[PDB]
Order: C-alpha cells, then structure tokens, then sequence
C-alpha cells in the first residue's frame, strides 16, 4: 500500500456509495487518526493492510502500524493552519488564531472552524509544517457554531 | 472495510485564506472522549 507521508481520506463503501468518514496523517510510516472515526477497526491502503497499534477513547486517538509519532505542540499564541480535507472536496489550507478550551486538568488550544463530521481527523500545524494535533473532537457553543480541540497525542 | 486515499502533503501555506474566531471556554471532557461546555 501507499506509505507515503501526508494527509489521506479515511473512506468506507458500507453506506451508499464510497462515504468519506474521515482523515488521517501517514508518518513515519504510522498512520493516525480520531478514535470516532474508525472505532479502532483495521484499514486497507491498495493490497495492503494497516493494523491498529495504539487507541485510547478518552483521548479520542488512535494508531495503525507503530505508535503515535506526532509531538509537535501549539506554542499558545501564534497564528496555526487546519489543513482541512471535507468530503469531495480538495486539501486547502485555513489559517486562525486558537482559542483555548479550560479544564480540570490544564488548557488545551481549539480551532474555530466548521466542516463536515468526515473532516474529522484533519490535521493542524505550526509554521515549521508540523502536525500540533487533530481536528474534530469538540463541542458547539450558544450561538451554534462548532469548536474542536487541538487533539494531540504523546510519543513514548 | 476502510480504505485510505492519500488528499496531499501537509504544508504550512504563505497567504493562505484566514479566519476563525479563538473563544475561550471552560469544558469538561468526560470518560468517553466527550466535551461538554461548563456554565
Ligand atoms: O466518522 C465519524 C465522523 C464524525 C462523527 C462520527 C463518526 C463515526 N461514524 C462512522 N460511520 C462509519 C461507517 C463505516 C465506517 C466508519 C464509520 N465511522
Ligand atoms: O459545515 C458543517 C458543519 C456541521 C454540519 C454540517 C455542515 C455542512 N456545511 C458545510 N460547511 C462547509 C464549509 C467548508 C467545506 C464544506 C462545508 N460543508
């Protein structure tokens, strides 16, 4: 199968017709994704099969072929791009300014942008191009409008 | 069965399209993986 680096469409032909699901990142070889999105089911990338290596549901994570490689962090103030992949629709980059979601246990940034559900997965970066977390696990706020988390996982 | 399509390489892009406000909110993240706002 396809080994390449980048950004890739998670698809399934089980609904009608081939159904966009979701995204991930291929690095180093490993293939990362949402949790939600595949529910830490075995992909195909052409012949070839991807296993999963690591998921945790809290996090909303999950690995295939290795363990997560992404460690890159949001610095907590600069400008950052979702590199957003919706359904049918070509890879284009968004530029914005994080806003942070407060918890119990620390801060972590969010982007306000909204896509389709299959977008899910949709990598965010800093300007050196690494990947600072994955899009599409957030929640909607008072006016209606979508807000996800910067996902990141931690490389043992 | 899931199948992956490659969509790109992933790029910082210069004068890329800009927007998006940057709330700040206070959330709870529960044992699912489920956010939910605090009021
Ligand atoms: O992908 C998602 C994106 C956002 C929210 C929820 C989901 C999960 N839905 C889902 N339906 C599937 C059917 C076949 C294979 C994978 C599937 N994942
Ligand atoms: O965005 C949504 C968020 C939640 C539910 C439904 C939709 C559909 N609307 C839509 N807005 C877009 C903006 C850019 C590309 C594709 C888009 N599709």
């Amino acid at each position: 199968g396809e080994t390449t680096d980048g950004v890739y469409r998670v698809m399934t032909r089980r609904l009608l017709g081939s159904t966009q699901v979701g995204v991930g990142v291929m690095q180093e070889g490993v293939f990362h994704t949402m949790w939600h999105v595949t529910k830490g089911a075995a992909l195909r990338s052409g012949e070839g099969r991807l296993d999963p290596y690591w998921g945790d549901v809290k996090q909303d994570l999950v690995s295939y072929c290795g363990p997560w490689k992404l460690d890159a962090a949001w610095d907590g103030l600069s400008e950052v791009q979702l590199l957003a992949v919706p359904p049918g629709e070509r890879a284009k980059n968004i530029q914005t300014l994080p806003g942070i979601f407060k918890t119990k246990d620390g801060d972590i940034g969010a982007v306000a942008l909204d896509y389709p559900a299959g977008t899910s997965g949709s990598p965010i970066l800093d300007k050196c191009g690494r990947v600072i977390g994955l899009y599409g696990n957030g929640v909607v706020i008072k006016n209606g409008s979508y807000v996800s988390a910067i996902t990141q996982g931690k490389r043992e | 069965d899931m199948y992956i399509e490659r969509a790109g390489d992933i790029t910082w892009e210069k004068d890329a399209e800009v927007t998006g406000n940057s709330p700040r909110l206070d959330v709870a993240l529960d044992e699912s993986g489920d956010f939910s706002l605090v009021e």
